[PDB]
């Protein structure tokens, strides 16, 4: 009973969260017209944590969907599992996006953030106890960035206690889908600090690299970047939702991986990820596994940790295995490669375990860490900023919806302090 | 009769009890279901003519761990009383465990751990266990004590807690905790014996021969220590030991009580089938480094009274020939003032086998509680681990917002230091 | 040997308290809080 | 013999005797019709021919609830002039109930009381059941005690009252009612007891394992008290309390009558399995705070004299090692000038089980009415209640347009302002 609630913005987040849906719907066995058709009763154990029951053995998600325009939503609804989810909680403007930070924040998010707010007091209120939230948003577009982190300082102003954990996608180096995306990262940046518990950051890069290099798909799509990004969202909470040898949920996920209230964003990265011929030779053990967490290729943040230091580092195993083996590897893992931790934290490596893996994978591990190497992404927007700010650019559209130019400069130099206060940790 | 409660905290606390009852209801042969196909009163109430019932109540903030109890095979045997879960754990938080979360359940637990006092007429002691690095284990762990140590005052209130092991560690606030924990447990504690889990997977890996354990087995090993130290209470032997005798031989100071384990013979069936196993054999294989639960070297240090405990064929005359060349192995150290030093037990009924175990059965076998000064090199350790974090304060926001004062951290860090000349001065020898 | 009459007298209780007691409160408590499920009907359409 | 007499007044009460009648029938073996397929008399009549009737009066102003009874299965049992309904409710109105609407009906509900007592030789109480909310509970009831006290004059009159609970309440006029009722009874009642809901549903949740409670359930739980404490004139025993053994043993001083009841075991049939529930246990359940009918802690205030009440096979030797061990609680206070402080009760038939029960058929349980200084918080309660509306005079129109006068309102205030000084100075220290 630690119910946990869904919210989904823009384009990115409802394409990514309708896919989460088909994962845990799998794994705990619902049918698509919602209705259990298991095999296991430890699957109706704890179904709670994310689940509502209908009269008459229906099971509706905690999912609420916002956009500013219909278009994603109907295809959502289409969509296999379109189905599943509460009708009354699709909430959806009637303008377009704009691709406009501003406009989000401003013009199209305060009549839609009245209406957001009583459809989550719904679903938070009707559960007998709450742990926290969880959001998925894109920081690049305009409806999920600008609205997304609206809604972000009202739930803390209402609910302090609760662990607002969000997932987020950061614009990409070389190749990337809006032009005035410097703009929007950076005054995004400002609100994700002060108000969000824990954040993970995804590069649309990273996923690419590794189902060219790992899995060898030879035309990916949408689909199959995103299905990545399921695996890790279904790994964290997979401890509030089955028995384990050493039980690892959010809090104390928070608690440990955290030093300093400002430094808690953090990569990601999962094992086994196997290629379609090299199958046959790979042979499943825990320092297989642990082989594969801690190889650079793997993070789905195409930052890369050898740059920097490592404050923090967290890894979740999932099935039946021994739990000395477990012990043993990331004892070994710390030690082997000293050179990339800090000195004035010992024991930096934290562990858990749990007992029912994937379907089908007999053996699976989850990377939470924390690494000094995300000042190289935040350098990148900044010198991206700065060319575009240093001559006003598209600037123009901004100011026209009732931002103030000052709101740059503050936001600008928040996320400078933080590129610092990295540095400085590193000493 | 005479009677002893068992009260389980956190995760660890929870599986190794059910693992220690798994072992007793073997032993004095009851069915899971409470009925059966003598000594039950130091551990067990008769409801009516038929059904039996243990003296334990299992706590943690976390229902996880204890409704895989509930929907056990043992789910009859606990009254539903004695199962006690939380809402949401602390999070290996101690100030979360000790002032926000844990006075949410502490007076509904002291109810029933009271209810069931009622019960035992002959009463003469408790166990406590503990996990030093969890939240619960250590925050809430300390509020049962205090709290307990006003309720009842003059009862022996044993401990039997796992120390963080030197390097294997899987909580990064683990030393937070620990030094938090042992000022609470310093002061209330009778005594408290010391095991981790690293020499644990050393010794279970060497001696019982196993490539791969789990928690599982490592909560075997401890229930042999723990059956053979209260069964000197259930069963005949030329030479018992009760719980009050425990507390006057082994400590010789208030603050000095922490003991270690040990426990021979540790051997896999096919190799004691090969191997004699005497009482002389047993004995030396003791004061190995090897055999100890706990990871320091005795050899570091040096050693005050010790407690022997032998089980099965063993006979009064061999034991004394075995001690006696203990003593002249001249890689064992005694402090001057302690020429007796030991205290010698000798029960008949041999160790418990259990359905596919990894232990043989010896029809002879021997525990042993040893206090040394070399568990002043495990203080230096989480000393100085703590010291690290502590410096640059990496973690204080965490207990500070959950009802905590900084003013405890410092006071707790002076008590260790305290405590770690404590042991210097007792080393001395005039 | 009245010893002999209380055990009978007092193993036919926890008999009665065990099969009948318990079991007919588990049926009666499925049923009663299983009909808070009051799933409307056709009628409703006016 | 000795006989009682029931009337019941309100929705409240009426509700209560329908399950008091199911038990007592139940008990004795008469058949809802009033036929059979001893202790009789002291509850029932017999009219002739294998016929019996019950001593009860059954009156409230709106006919919806007393029409039940009417269709109900038990219209074949009573007396139809013991069936007494008025017109229209006194909708929560204490001036409508008792000064307009009140008056209309008296008269002749008193005729049917004293015609109910010429059959009856040898009477020696009443029980009569309220609710202080109700206008009809309160504002008829404060008229009924009224006139009975001159009909009948040294005879007890016992009253059974749910009191205004804490934060549980259905009537935004319910602290005005109280407070004027407050003081016709205090006069004029021989000893009234004290139960509330909201400490009966939390009762009804813990220990009696129910999801959610109705009326139906309480109402049983409060049949199971006056049964029980109704058996010591129906039953044989070993130590007899007679009605006016009440009336001397409990109360010290005219104004001080008020107490609060208690009952034990009230256990399920899960947990008694696992459960012996002797004499020492049952006695010990009775002083918890969680056991109290009304929600109010004991350990704010002291005690004075309890009177205890077994029912099973309870031997004497166990009464006073019982309630030795409970002098020996240091939680509980009693007052010096009340060295003695109890009075035991002890007789042989076992409680009654009703089919689609909620309770065990323990083979013992235990009743305690207790009179304490800790209710003095609970009128504060409703005097505090009280003065906010009247500050701004919340709802004065509706009681001063039925024929109250305002200035009762203050001099009720006053009587119950004395009432809270009689207490604290009651409590003081010798
Ligand atoms: N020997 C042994 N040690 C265990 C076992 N399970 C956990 N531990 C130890 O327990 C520590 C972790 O703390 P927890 O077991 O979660 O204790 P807790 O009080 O429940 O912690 P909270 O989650 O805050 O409630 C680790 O250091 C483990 O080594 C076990 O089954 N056997
Ligand atoms: N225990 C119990 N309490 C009841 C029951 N029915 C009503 N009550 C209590 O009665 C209180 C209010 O008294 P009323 O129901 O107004 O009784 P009344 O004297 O007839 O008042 P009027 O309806 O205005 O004539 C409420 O607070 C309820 O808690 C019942 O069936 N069982
Ligand atoms: N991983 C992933 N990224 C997507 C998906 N759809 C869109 N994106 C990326 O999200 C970024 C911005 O999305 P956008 O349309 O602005 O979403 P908005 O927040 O509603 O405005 C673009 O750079 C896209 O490349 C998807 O299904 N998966
Ligand atoms: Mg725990
Ligand atoms: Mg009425």
């Amino acid at each position: 009973v630690r119910e946990i609630v869904h919210i989904q913005a823009g384009q990115c987040g409802n394409q990514i969260g309708a896919k989460f849906w088909e994962v845990i719907s799998d794994e705990h066995g619902i049918d698509p017209t919602g209705s259990y058709h298991g095999d296991s009763d430890l699957q109706l154990e704890r179904i709670n944590v994310y689940y509502n029951e209908a009269t008459g053995g229906k099971y509706v998600p905690r999912a609420i969907l916002v956009d500013l325009e219909p278009g994603t939503m109907d295809s959502v609804r289409a969509g296999q599992f379109g189905q599943l989810f509460r009708p009354d909680n699709f909430v959806f403007g009637q303008s377009g996006a704009g691709n406009n930070w501003a406009k989000g924040y401003y013009t199209e998010g305060q009549e839609l953030c009245e209406s957001i707010l009583d459809v989550i007091r719904k679903e938070a209120e009707s559960c007998d106890c709450l742990q926290g939230f969880q959001l998925v948003h894109s920081l690049g577009g305009g409806t999920g960035a600008g609205l997304g982190t609206l809604l972000l300082n009202k739930l803390r102003e209402e609910y302090p206690d609760r662990i607002l954990s969000t997932y987020s996608i950061v614009p990409s180096p070389k190749v990337s889908d809006t032009v005035v995306e410097p703009y929007n990262c950076t005054l995004s940046v400002h609100q994700l600090v002060e108000s969000a518990d824990e954040v993970f950051c995804i590069d649309n890069e990273a996923l690419y690299d590794i189902c060219f290099r790992t899995l060898k798909l030879t035309t990916p799509t949408y689909g199959d970047l995103n299905h990545l990004v399921s695996m890790v969202m279904s790994g964290t909470t997979c401890a509030l939702r089955f028995p384990g040898q050493l039980n690892s949920d959010l809090r104390k996920l928070a608690v440990n991986l955290v030093p300093f209230p400002r430094l808690h964003f953090f990569i990601v990265g999962f094992a086994p990820l196997t290629s379609r011929g090299s199958q046959q030779y790979r042979a499943l053990t825990v320092p297989e596994l642990t082989s594969q967490l801690f190889d650079n290729k793997n993070m789905m943040a195409a930052c890369d940790p050898r740059r920097g230091v490592y404050l923090t580092a967290s890894a979740h195993f999932r099935g039946r295995m021994s739990s000395k083996e477990v012990d043993e590897q990331m004892l070994n893992i710390q030690a082997r490669n000293t050179s990339y931790f800090v000195e004035w934290i010992p024991s930096n490596v934290k562990s858990a375990i749990c007992d029912i893996p994937p379907r089908g994978l007999k053996m699976a591990a989850t990377f939470i860490g924390n690494t000094t190497a995300f000042r190289e992404l935040f350098t990148r927007v900044d010198s991206q900023f700065q060319k575009m700010y240093a001559r006003r650019a598209f600037i123009h559209w901004y100011v026209n919806e009732g931002l103030e130019t000052v709101e740059f400069d503050e936001a600008r130099s928040n996320m400078t302090d933080l590129i610092q206060e990295y540095e400085m940790y590193e000493t | 009769m005479r009677e002893v409660i068992s009260i389980h905290v956190g995760q660890a606390g929870v599986q190794i009890g059910n693992g220690c009852w798994e072992l007793y209801c073997l032993e004095h042969g009851i069915q899971p279901d409470g009925q059966l196909p003598d000594a039950f009163n130091t551990f067990f109430s008769e409801t009516g003519a038929g059904k039996h019932v243990p003296r334990a109540v299992f706590v943690d903030l976390e229902p996880t761990v204890v409704d895989e109890v509930r929907t056990g095979t043992y789910r009859q045997l606990f009254h539903p009383e004695q199962l006690i879960s939380g809402k949401e754990d602390a999070a290996n938080n101690y100030a979360r465990g000790h002032y926000t979360v844990g006075k949410e359940i502490i007076d509904l637990t002291l109810d029933r751990i009271r209810k069931l006092a009622d019960q035992c007429t002959g009463l003469q002691g408790f166990l406590i266990f503990h996990s030093f690095g969890g939240g619960t284990g250590a925050g809430f762990g300390s509020l049962l004590l205090e709290r307990l140590s006003v309720d009842y005052g003059k009862k022996s209130k044993l401990e039997f807690t796992v120390y963080p092991s030197p390097q294997v560690s899987t909580a990064i606030v683990e030393p937070y905790n620990s030094i938090l924990a042992t000022h609470s447990m310093i002061d209330h504690s009778d005594c408290a014996f010391m095991v981790d889990n690293e020499a644990l997977y050393d010794l279970c890996r060497r001696a019982l021969d196993i490539e791969r354990p789990t928690y599982t087995n490592l909560n075997r090993l401890i229930g042999q220590v723990v059956s053979s130290l209260t069964a000197s209470l259930r069963f005949d032997g030329a030479l018992n030991v009760d719980f009050t005798e425990f507390q006057t031989n082994l400590v010789p100071y208030a603050r000095i009580h922490f003991p270690i384990c040990s426990y021979a013979p540790v051997i896999s069936a096919e190799k004691a089938y090969h191997e004699q196993l005497s009482v002389a054999e047993i004995t030396n294989s003791l004061f190995e480094p090897a055999n100890m639960m706990v990871k320091c070297d005795p050899r570091h240090g040096k050693y005050m009274a010790c407690t022997l405990l032998y089980r099965g064929d063993v006979v009064p005359k061999d034991v004394s020939a075995a001690v006696a060349t203990i003593k002249t192995k001249r890689t064992i150290q005694f402090v001057d003032w302690c020429p007796t030093g030991f205290k010698m037990g000798i029960n008949y009924q041999p160790p418990t086998v259990v359905p596919g175990g990894d232990l043989a059965k010896v029809q002879r076998a021997v525990c042993m509680l040893a206090n040394t000064t070399a568990i002043a090199e495990a203080w230096s350790r989480l000393d100085h681990k703590f010291d690290l974090m502590y410096a640059k304060r990496a973690f204080v926001h965490w207990y500070v917002g959950e009802g905590m004062e900084e003013a405890e951290f410092p006071e707790a860090r002076e008590d260790l230091a305290l405590l770690e000349k404590d042991y210097d001065e007792v080393a001395a020898e005039s | 040997l009245k010893a002999s009459r209380a055990e009978e007298r007092e193993r036919k209780r926890r008999l009665l308290e065990n099969l009948e007691e318990n079991r007919k409160m588990a049926e009666s408590k499925t049923m009663t809080r299983s009909v808070d499920d009051l799933l409307e009907g056709d009628k409703n359409n006016w």
